[PDB]
RNA sequence: GAUAAGGGAAGUCGGCAAAAUAGAUCCGUAACUUCGGGAUAAGGAUUGGCUCUAAGGAUCGG
RNA sequence: CCCGUCGCUACUACCGAUUGAAUGGCUUAGUGAGGCCUCCGGAUUGGUUUAGGGAACCGA
RNA sequence: UAUCUGGUUGAUCCUGCCAGUAGUCAUAUGCUUGUCUCAAAGAUUAAGCCAUGCAUGUCUAAGUAUAAGCAAUUUAUACAGUGAAACUGCGAAUGGCUCAUUAAAUCAGUUAUCGUUUAUUUGAUAGUAUACUUGGAUAACCGUGGUAAUUCUAGAGCUAAUACAUGCUUAAAAUCCCGACUGUUUGGAAGGGAUGUAUUUAUUAGAUAAAAAUUUGAUGAUUCAUAAUAACUUUUCGAAUCGCAUGGCCUUGUGCUGGCGAUGGUUCAUUCAAAUUUCUGCCCUAUCAACUUUCGAUGGUAGGAUAGUGGCCUACCAUGGUUUCAACGGGUAACGGGGAAUAAGGGUUCGAUUCCGGAGAGGGAGCCUGAGAAACGGCUACC
């Protein structure tokens, strides 16, 4: 309605953030950044409602405005920053660095990594094409441009940013066998292999992913996301639960053994 | 006590519709247009008030208008307008020809002068010298990207001379 | 203001579609440009988007190709000759696409020359909304259909 | 029936066909396929008919939903209507009623269809009033 | 035999007498009806001059 | 037990001269504000700027 | 809780309605009202009319400061702290309200953009064949004012920019065209022009079925990306900007160099969006059966216009398009949907209203600015 809309009721946030009905009216925009709204989470959310150092928002702001928080290796002084899958979001004042991988309960896990591994991270390759003068480059999942690819790269693989030259350390190319991580529906967070791609020309390729417990499920290729070169061994530390679905009852079983 | 308007040739009022860059108006917002009233460039009977600005002095002083004077509020500011204004080379330091104009509070008196513009000064150069080695970094990072592209491409195609010589 | 909407129109079933909403800006139109011969004025007018498009009030010269040789010379142009649209604008001169013009020779004279004086063309340029005149030299079958509906 | 039939002259845009060549004098045609394993007939790549919005010989595309139906009306030029006839499921009685939608789709000259076929026919983008699909495929019935 | 400011039948038994309309093309056309009409109903638009454009044919030649 | 004219009272709707009346929508025709585009126009106002009195000629 | 009971008869069994009974995120109203938590509320009738006040403004070390503003003499006699007023930038197109219109319209799920525009955010991306750095306006300001009246402004005197209008600074090659002379078996050449990026044409790459007589990307699909050639252009822009630190080399110069940042800028990608768009699905009415096509109705060709597709409009040409499987018309005490009430199941009724989509700001219409409005806490005009 004559222009774009600045404003998110707190009902029509999305699910995943986690927002308290009766906190409020309104939840956080996330501002246009590398990641999509709908897929993304908002640094004041990240850093009041998920680790809970700041109490509320005008706490958030001096954070924020005191230059501690980088994203992917640059400082963020916007409260709206979208932040998205795989960014490292690296705080030193507390000595923190945090990554943000899927859980299989289809949230952003609080997963901490070690700086080393905060040093880097990975983005699928959407297409790749010609840019002005002639010079192939590729497009990530988080926006990203970087020229001058490896001219093995094709679309779906996905490739290791050094995150502070912006260059490619090296790719994983997309084939059977791959370890994959599903970036969208309800199999969200869920890690496996390849078993069989199959494909439909004019409508949406579908990948069956098999689990590490062999259950079998089949999602679209856009929600695939592939994180490894073989089963067991992912390019990214995985969160608490190693992407394993579980049925109700044995979450139910598990959580009572735990508590007693 | 509406106003006359250049160009509108006529003994009286009438309504026009003023938009920015044009006298009789001040348009609130941007892009904003208004119809106003204004009265015509023809003397007549009917202004309450003339405006007149003389050219050449008469014969005799007039009590208030023509014996004293008042001087220009503010000096020049901009470099090139002191150049010009009383002959300075481009090699002159403008820097101690500004007019001050000294207040007195109380007892004690200072100066206050105009921050001058378009000044060249040590930090200006360091600029042009920091966009100009900028520029240069850049075009070099670029061209040796490019080159390092072109060895891997040429490494690529020569393995693939040898593939296809195996197949 | 002018539109491009389908509101207005009736449906294929022939009902007469009633009133949904008001015009908007994101659908409008402007007045044709009408291109005519003469020395060359343009006005630029703010599009959508802050893009800029140009109208070709008149203009005298425009660039044309010779398709044969690869060879495209900035020449003038006499008027136009023939139009598939309207037989008004063959009649008032009007420049506007697919619309055929005469040329002046000179300098495909003389380029023929260092490797009736009028020259045949299809403007394909879009002056209402470039500003430029461009076309490319009848030859062959396309030239033969021209000639043909000229002469009669 | 010619080609050259319109008060311009009738042609693929940007295919040039050089005066100045050898004696090969074939006038240079373009077509393409349209994918989604649809052949294309071979009165496109050999015949002579102009039609910009051939998906064969012209520069629409095929992209979207793919419809069948029978063909009911060739009364227009290069124009047909097919007649698409499906079942309405009415849950509170559980059971069906017969409907049936128009869709207005343009036919190139490279098919030859009579009423009562049953064609196949490709989304494309808006090229009239009425008209969003073209045919792809003729089956004769 | 003509014309007439403003009003427009107040004149007169009575709109008597005069006025107004009027050709052609195009649009639109009510009640009622014995279905044939009413109908030129009512009510509107256009019309000059000049310079052009298009359509409509005949006889010969296979 | 029961039907109906007729007479009285009350209420409701129908037909009905009045070319009845009022309100709202759509529309033919006539008149037509205003904006926009175009065509010239050129109050005044700077000099491509040149001039021993200054004659110009360019733009907005 | 998948329930029934009273009323026609002298008495009976039925059909059948009237009446009873309970709920209502269902409204009003009467009587009555002690406590805690939660919480609707000028929708219904009048999208009827409005006094008054407020609801949209905004500065960081980092655009422009001679306030004749405050403060102190201090690393500072160009300014330097703080800071009104103004110019500049951005926002004001979000939010909030309402439900009049609207019945394939909006909307829902599902599609498309190889059919387009996109401020901003985030990535990339530009050496292109007076320089120690260009001009002249204007505000605030001073002082002359006119009108009863308004967020009215006019003369006169100043002065600034990331405002306005202009402009150089630079690699190394290499390539192309014209081409005096020259070699003279077809070569060499002096001298002239041109190279980045945008615009608009025309023409070429842009390949890819397996043996005998050197390159070439993506797609399901393209005339795609991109490159090249010949030209074109009231010639786009390739930083005349701003803050903090002040470092390094000595051939003792205001010498040459340079660190972190502000803002800006072309194109591509991304994101926030927008606009069209495929399929299927809307309540009552036949006392609505034919409707659309003068003056666009359906389609074809060409053009114009648009950000773009498209009868969106124009010219020419065909006679098409929808309909008893309900078109078209009329009504709606009709915004659509997520949902709500009641309910064994199936259903019936409701949805103005906390969220999504749409539309509107008394009724129409027309527009400026801007990336975005046919905006109304913007303007112009009529009623």
């Amino acid at each position: 309605a004559r222009g774009p809309k600045k404003h998110l009721k707190r009902l029509a946030a999305p699910s995943h953030w986690m927002l308290d009905k009766l906190s409020g009216t309104y939840a956080p925009r996330p501002s246009a950044g590398p990641h999509k709204l709908r897929e993304s989470l908002p640094l004041v959310v990240f850093l009041r409602n998920r680790l809970k150092y700041a109490l509320n928002g005008r706490e958030v702001k001096a954070i924020m405005m005191q230059q501690h928080v980088q994203v992917d290796g640059k400082v963020r002084t916007d409260t709206t920053y979208p932040a998205g899958f795989m960014d490292v979001i690296t705080l030193e004042a507390t000595n923190e660095h945090f990554r943000l991988v899927y859980d299989v309960k289809g949230k952003f896990a609080v997963h901490r990594i070690s700086a080393e591994e905060a040093a880097y991270k990975l983005g699928k390759v959407k297409k790749v094409q010609l840019g002005k003068k002639g010079v192939p480059y590729v497009v990530t999942h988080d926006g990203r441009t970087i020229r001058y690819p490896d001219p093995l790269i094709r679309a779906n693989d996905t490739v290791k940013i050094d995150l502070a030259t912006g260059k490619i350390d090296d790719f994983i190319k997309f084939d059977t066998g791959r370890l994959v991580m599903v970036t969208g529906g309800r199999n969200l967070g869920r890690v496996g292999v390849i078993v069989h791609r199959e494909k439909h020309e004019g409508g949406f390729d579908l990948v069956h992913i098999k689990d590490a417990l062999e259950n079998t499920f089949v999602t679209r290729l856009s929600n695939v996301f592939v994180i490894g070169t073989e089963a067991g061994k992912p390019w990214v530390s995985l969160p608490k639960g190693k992407g394993i679905k579980l049925s109700i009852s044995e979450e139910r079983d598990r959580r009572r053994a735990q508590q007693g | 006590g509406f106003p006359m308007k250049q160009g509108v040739m006529h003994p009286t009022r009438v309504r026009l519709l003023l938009s920015k860059g044009h006298s009789c108006y001040r348009p609130r917002r941007t892009g904003e247009r208004k119809r106003k009233s204004v009265r015509g460039c023809i003397v007549a009977q009917d202004l309450s008030v003339l405006a007149l600005s003389i050219v050449k002095q008469g014969d005799n002083e007039i009590e208030g208008l023509t014996d004293t004077t008042v001087p220009k509020r503010l000096g020049p500011k901009r470099a090139n307008h002191i150049r010009k204004f009383f002959g300075l080379t481009k090699e002159d330091d403008v820097r101690d020809f500004v007019v001050r104009r000294e207040v007195t509070k109380g007892d004690k008196t200072y100066t206050k002068a105009p921050k001058i513009q378009r000044l060249v000064t040590p930090q200006t150069l360091q600029r042009k010298r920091a966009l100009k080695a900028k520029k240069v970094k850049n075009a070099q990072q670029q061209r040796d990207a490019a080159a390092e592209y072109a060895q891997l491409l040429a490494k690529r195609l020569h393995e693939r001379k040898e593939e296809r010589a195996e197949i | 203001g002018i539109s491009r909407d389908s509101r207005h129109k009736r449906s294929a079933t022939g009902a007469k579609r009633a009133q949904f909403r008001k015009k908007r800006k994101f659908e409008l139109g402007r007045q044709p440009a009408n291109t005519k011969i003469g020395p060359k004025r343009i006005h630029s007018v703010r599009t959508r988007g802050g893009n800029q498009k140009f109208r070709a009030l008149r203009v005298e010269t425009g660039n044309f190709s010779w398709g044969s040789e690869g060879v495209s010379r900035k020449t003038r142009i006499a008027g136009v000759v023939y139009h598939p649209s309207n037989n008004e604008l063959v009649r008032t001169n009007t420049l506007t696409k697919s619309a055929v013009v005469q040329i002046d020779a000179t300098p495909f004279r003389q380029w023929y020359e260092n490797h009736s004086g009028r020259l045949y063309a299809v403007i394909s340029s879009r002056p209402g909304q470039s500003g430029r005149c461009d076309g490319y030299i009848l030859e062959g079958e396309e030239l033969a259909f021209y000639l043909r509906r000229l002469t009669a | 029936l010619t080609v050259q039939s319109e008060r311009a002259f009738q042609k693929q845009p940007h295919i040039f066909t050089n005066p100045k060549a050898k004696a090969n004098k074939k006038t240079k045609r373009w077509y393409k396929d349209v994918g989604l394993g649809f052949k294309t007939p071979k009165a496109a790549i050999e015949g002579s008919y102009i039609d910009k919005k051939c998906p064969f010989a012209g520069t629409v595309s095929i992209r979207g939903k793919i419809l069948t139906g029978t063909v009911v009306s060739t009364k227009m030029h290069r124009t047909i209507i097919i007649r698409r006839d499906y079942l309405h499921y009415v849950p509170k009685y559980n059971r069906y009623e017969k409907r049936h939608k128009n869709v207005a789709a343009h036919v190139s000259p490279a098919f030859r269809v009579e009423e009562g076929d049953v064609v196949t026919v490709g989304q494309c983008r808006p090229i009239s009033k009425t008209v969003r699909f073209n045919v792809l495929k003729v089956s004769a019935g």
